[PDB]
């Protein structure tokens, strides 16, 4: 696996600039703030319902341990 | 250049390019915008040559 001998790929153009040409850093908050904000919503379906049951489970279980202790 | 005489070219432009226009109408200076250099690079990718 070197350089030269990976793969076959034909008709492709591609284009780039030099890092002394350019800013690093580009629009910033204008377009990174509505951007994580666009892959927190397509995630957070999937992730958060579990958590939320274990602190449902949690509450339940440290409440029921000192309604025991007590008379 | 070669065999010619620089007063037998000279009679002849006078004779057939004396008419062309020497000022123009309204004659402006032909512009000449710069043209700067940008580090850069692009590749085409043919395996089959």
């Amino acid at each position: 696996r070197e350089f030269g001998h990976l793969t076959r790929m034909r008709h492709v153009i591609t284009y780039s600039l030099s890092p002394f040409e350019q800013r690093a850093f580009p629009h910033y908050f204008t377009k990174g703030i509505p951007n994580v904000l666009r892959r927190t919503r397509a995630c957070i379906l999937r992730v958060a319902p579990p958590f939320v049951v274990f602190y449902l489970v949690y509450t339940w279980g440290t409440q029921e341990f000192e309604k025991s202790k007590r008379k | 250049a070669g065999g010619v005489e620089h007063r037998q070219l000279l009679d002849l432009a006078q004779k057939h390019f004396s008419s062309l226009s020497g000022t123009y109408v309204e004659d402006a200076v032909p512009a000449f915008t710069p043209c700067r250099f940008t580090g850069s690079e692009i590749r085409h990718r043919d395996d089959a040559l």
